[PDB]
């Protein structure tokens, strides 16, 4: 899921 | 959390420091224009606004504070609000058309170029006919902004309680901004009022234009991004 | 030139709450409905006849009456399913899990899931009636908001009456708050809680509109000429 | 329309 992915990143 | 702690004058800082950047289109003035390559345009735009959302929405009061499932829930909900009520504020100066970008403005005759999609258009002119009557400040448009990211899915899941400390700060924010500009305290409550309703016909306007991204998708015509079908799947 | 502003806020109140429309009732003899048909008759039977007191309410609705003819056309063939919703929503108030469309008519989760995609707005009612408890919601506090709802749905889609007059329902509900004791800040925080629900409530109509457009098609359930008249005015 | 009739009663 992308949009887990970008607001996951750190 | 640290933003309960935060002043009003210190939400609104925070705020509008956040603020993402007002990106360009690709539209060549000289190019012709399928319509089918507007939404071509318009698609390419929202799905990089979308990266800046994103990054915007962490740097939204309380909003790091929950958890990831629920982050991902709030802005699959209120995307397209939020777009929206972006496009609605640039297009605030500009009567009777609509800045996409600042190379990009479109008015009515270009919205019945896309089927179904001139009474959308009609209802974003609309609303910012009324942001303009209203004269709505900055500090006031991003307050309302937050509002929509944090309330637009908190009934669709605890922890909720804790979005709704965030969302009484913001109100106390709005009202302190108000009181600012000087209106009286039946002032304060009617311009707040006034506000809020607002919210209720961009929620209307993001389900209309829901359903005509989905729609377009099914023509499978013009091609959505990888990200901006993800977020059209959430609602279903 | 209207009487609506001149009221008075407890004249306003009362006006409202005189207006209310009655409490139907659902048809009797029942086995507890579960086929998708039975179910949608029942509801689609109730809201019909619910929808001739809702029309007769509006024009009770202090400032409603100045509007031309055309103007309150509009503003409940935007608004109508909002008003039964909101309306549901506020009976079904004092039973938890449940969705009291009538007193001879409460339904639950397990009876949403008989017809395909309905029980997601079950729990959205479900969701905003137990958000109204919470609130302890009072009845002086619901026919504003109705009222409120009325008025502002369809007021973008065509005109300083309407706002003049919304803005007097807000001055309303703030008063009604300063009266039962509330603080300077408990009053507009409060009053942002009670509006920002409309958002909700204007986001399971347009869900539930989809769905009653889809039961048009499927052709299995008789819809009413006035139903389908106020369903064709959305789409 | 309907509505027209019944708003005129
Ligand atoms: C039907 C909607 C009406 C208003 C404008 C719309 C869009 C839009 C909205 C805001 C914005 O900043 C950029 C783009 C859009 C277009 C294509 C797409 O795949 C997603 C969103 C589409
Ligand atoms: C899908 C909608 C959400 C749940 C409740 C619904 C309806 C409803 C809402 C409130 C009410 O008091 C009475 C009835 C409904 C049912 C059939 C019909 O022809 C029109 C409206 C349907």
């Amino acid at each position: 899921k992308i949009l887990h992915r970008l607001l996951q990143d750190s | 959390s640290l933003a309960l702690s935060l002043t009003a004058d210190q939400m609104v800082s925070a705020l509008l420091d956040a603020e993402p950047p007002i990106l360009y289109s690709e539209y060549d003035p000289t190019r012709p224009f399928s319509e089918a390559s507007m939404m071509g345009l318009l698609t390419n735009l929202a799905d990089r606004e979308l990266v800046h959302m994103i990054n915007w929405a962490k740097r939204v009061p309380g909003f790091v504070d929950l958890t990831l499932h629920d982050q991902v829930h709030l802005l699959e909900c209120a995307w397209l609000e939020i777009l929206m009520i972006g496009l609605v504020w640039r297009s605030m100066e500009h009567p009777g058309k609509l800045l996409f970008a600042p190379n990009l403005l479109l008015d009515r005759n270009q919205g019945k170029c896309v089927e179904g999609m001139v009474e959308i258009f009609d209802m974003l002119l609309a609303t910012s006919s009324r942001f303009r009557m209203m004269n709505l400040q900055g500090e006031e448009f991003v307050c309302l902004k937050s509002i929509i990211l944090l309330n637009s899915g908190v009934y669709t899941f605890e922890e909720k309680d804790h979005i709704h400390r965030v969302l009484d700060k913001i109100t106390d924010t709005l009202i302190h901004l108000m009181a600012k500009a000087g209106l009286t305290l039946q002032q304060q409550h009617q311009r707040l009022a006034q506000l809020l309703l607002i919210l209720s016909h961009i929620r209307h306007m993001s389900n209309k234009g829901m359903e005509h991204l989905y729609s377009m998708k099914c023509k499978n015509v013009v091609p959505l991004s990888d990200l901006l079908l993800e977020m059209l799947d959430a609602h279903r």
